């Protein structure tokens, strides 16, 4: 185990009046010249404040977000 | 081929599918330009879903933060958190693709036994991907809150099952 | 860089927290089982957030 | 840390209007703080791409990571408005010079203020919330003078910017 994962990436960019830069073959001739798929595999990575605030935002354990299921609990479950 | 090419090369070369090759790819893989929007759906809500994923399994179980919990201090969270973003980004090449081969054999292989070695909660992971799973498709119904992705009205549903499925591997092998 | 961290605990039923932190009168009412909490501290500029927001906002560009 | 509970905070739920209900908008900020701020800067940029252009506002790690936390600053600051009931710890410890530092800077104002919009939108959206209440956290009822007192704060900000 490497930590390293797939980063996809999804340009869908017609009227988008900025260089065009990664794919290097033929062209379509339609919408597809605007549009452009890229994939890397790269290291995730969680810093360990992004942790704490990720702590202290849960720490309520009451508030989701909007118009979802409530499964929280008082007691502990497991 | 180019996708396994950057993927093995494990070294942040990137590959780029777009114009004629972007078209051929949307006729080799079924419902080709939905499913680009169901990808785009996965990677552009990433660091959402992966929160509220795990907050769910934290307010359904608070001790996973108690002292002793699974991911009480900021390491553990930390490690927590990243394996969700993984776990979801195998899923979205997965979607990519239509196939489950690289998560399978580079993500799920030896996981279970690595979890267990470490004792992460598998009832934890068991929550986790079923919120992940549940946000997802979601997104890709038109089920969220928010719909900041501009798609044609449609029927997604298929792919909806499809990336299911990929999320119902993980929780099988884990 | 400062900025007031605020945590609302409804506590109501939980029993495996001890409330000790609040060392005030009590009520006698559910209001002893409820909590706020505010602490001053620096913000963290987190790369790995930038990261990503970056990476979702590439993948949904208006134009 | 503070620690308001018990009579402390019954009290204070008696001196701020709408107490309990008060604290429940806080607490909806506070515990979706990191989509809330997310959600804001992106949509800025995805707006204006440019922004993410070379040499724009946020077109690096560094400067991306320094706004999403300046937004969550800005956020924690209208927190801790509607907690008390008053701006006068915005205005004094968070805005007084923001404007100057952010023009020192080249940080932009249009861009700042299309963050502060789509923030006070959410923010206000998650106190209007009217989900059905098998899928709410709260429950249901009216928090329209919170939400227009925070639309209050969040407007105090645009100014300010
Ligand atoms: C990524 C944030 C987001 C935006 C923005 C949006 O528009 N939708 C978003 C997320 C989202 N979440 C769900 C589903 C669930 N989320 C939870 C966790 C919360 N429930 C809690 O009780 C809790 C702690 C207090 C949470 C945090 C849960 C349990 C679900 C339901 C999962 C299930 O079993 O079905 C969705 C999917 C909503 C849908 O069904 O359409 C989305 C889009
Ligand atoms: C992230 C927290 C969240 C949860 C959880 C949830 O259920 N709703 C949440 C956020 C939320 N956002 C808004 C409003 C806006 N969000 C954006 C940004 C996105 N739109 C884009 O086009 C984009 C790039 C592709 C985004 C990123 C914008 C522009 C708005 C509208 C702001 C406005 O001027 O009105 C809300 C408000 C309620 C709503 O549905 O609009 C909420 C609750
Ligand atoms: C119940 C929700 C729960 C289970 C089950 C579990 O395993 N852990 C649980 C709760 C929990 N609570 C905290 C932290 C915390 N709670 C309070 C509120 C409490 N304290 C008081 O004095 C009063 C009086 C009215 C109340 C109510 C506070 C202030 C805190 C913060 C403590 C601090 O460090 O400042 C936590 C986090 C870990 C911990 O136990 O500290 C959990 C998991
Ligand atoms: C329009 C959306 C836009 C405005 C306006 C603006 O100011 N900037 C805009 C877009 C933008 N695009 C990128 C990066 C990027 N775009 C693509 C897709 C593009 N490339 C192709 O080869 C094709 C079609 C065949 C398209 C379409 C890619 C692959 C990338 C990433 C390149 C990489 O580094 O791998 C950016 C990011 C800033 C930058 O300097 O790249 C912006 C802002
Ligand atoms: C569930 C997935 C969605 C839904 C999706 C639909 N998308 C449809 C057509 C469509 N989508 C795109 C963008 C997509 N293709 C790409 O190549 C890329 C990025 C590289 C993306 C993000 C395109 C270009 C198209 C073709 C129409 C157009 O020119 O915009 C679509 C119409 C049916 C179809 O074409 O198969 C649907 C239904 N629709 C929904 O309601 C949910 C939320
Ligand atoms: C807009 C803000 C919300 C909404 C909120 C409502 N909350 C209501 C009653 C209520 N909330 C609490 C918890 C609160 N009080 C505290 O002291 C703390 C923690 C320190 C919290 C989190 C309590 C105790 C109560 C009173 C009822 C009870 O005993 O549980 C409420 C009912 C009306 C009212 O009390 O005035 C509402 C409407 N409801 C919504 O739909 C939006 C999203
Ligand atoms: C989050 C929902 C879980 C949780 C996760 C934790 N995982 C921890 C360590 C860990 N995770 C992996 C697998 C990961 N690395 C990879 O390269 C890949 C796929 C390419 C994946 C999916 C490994 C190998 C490890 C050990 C090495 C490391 O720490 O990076 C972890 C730390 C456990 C501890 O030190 O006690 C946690 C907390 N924990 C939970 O409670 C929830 C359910
Ligand atoms: C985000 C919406 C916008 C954006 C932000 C941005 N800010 C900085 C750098 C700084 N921001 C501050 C802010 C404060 N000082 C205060 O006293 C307070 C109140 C508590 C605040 C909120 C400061 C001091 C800095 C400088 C120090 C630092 O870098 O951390 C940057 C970085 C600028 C740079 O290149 O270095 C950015 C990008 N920029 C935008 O475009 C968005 C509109
Ligand atoms: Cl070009």
């Amino acid at each position: 185990f490497d930590g390293l994962a797939p980063y996809v990436e999804t340009f869908n960019n017609r009227g988008c009046e900025f260089p065009k830069s990664g794919y290097e073959g033929p062209a379509s001739n339609d919408d597809n010249d605007e549009m452009c798929v890229k994939v890397s595999m790269l290291r995730v990575k969680v810093s360990q404040s992004y942790a704490a605030k990720q702590i202290q935002q849960f720490s309520g354990f009451k508030e989701s977000g909007i118009d979802v299921k409530q499964i929280s609990n008082v007691k502990k479950i497991y | 081929d180019a996708f396994s090419k950057v993927i093995t090369s494990a070294d942040g070369k990137a590959a780029y599918v777009g114009g004629a090759d972007l078209q051929a790819l949307k006729k080799f893989v079924s419902e080709g330009n939905k499913r680009m929007d169901s990808v785009n759906a996965i990677v552009s809500n990433a660091s959402c879903i992966v929160s509220d994923s795990v907050s769910g399994m934290v307010c359904e179980n608070p001790s996973l933060i108690a002292p002793n919990g699974g991911v009480y201090t900021n390491r553990k969270m930390a490690a927590c958190l990243r394996d969700a973003e993984i776990i979801l980004r195998y899923v979205s090449y997965s979607l990519l693709s239509g196939d489950s081969s690289v998560l399978e054999d580079r993500c799920l292989n030896g996981l279970k036994e690595t979890y267990a070695s470490l004792g992460v909660p598998a009832a934890g992971n068991a929550r986790t991907i079923s919120i992940m799973k549940a946000t997802v498709i979601g997104f890709i119904t038109n089920n969220s809150q928010q719909k900041k992705l501009s798609t044609p009205a449609g029927d997604c549903s298929a792919l909806a099952s499809e990336v299911g499925g990929y999320f119902d591997k993980v929780s099988s092998a884990l | 860089l400062r900025a007031p961290i605020i945590t609302v605990f409804d506590a109501r039923g939980c029993r495996e927290h001890k409330n000790r932190e609040y060392k005030g009168p009590k009520t006698g009412t559910q209001d002893d089982e409820m909590c706020v909490k505010v602490q001053y501290e620096k913000i963290a500029a987190c790369e790995d957030t930038a990261f990503i927001v970056l990476k979702e906002c590439l993948s949904e560009m208006k134009s």
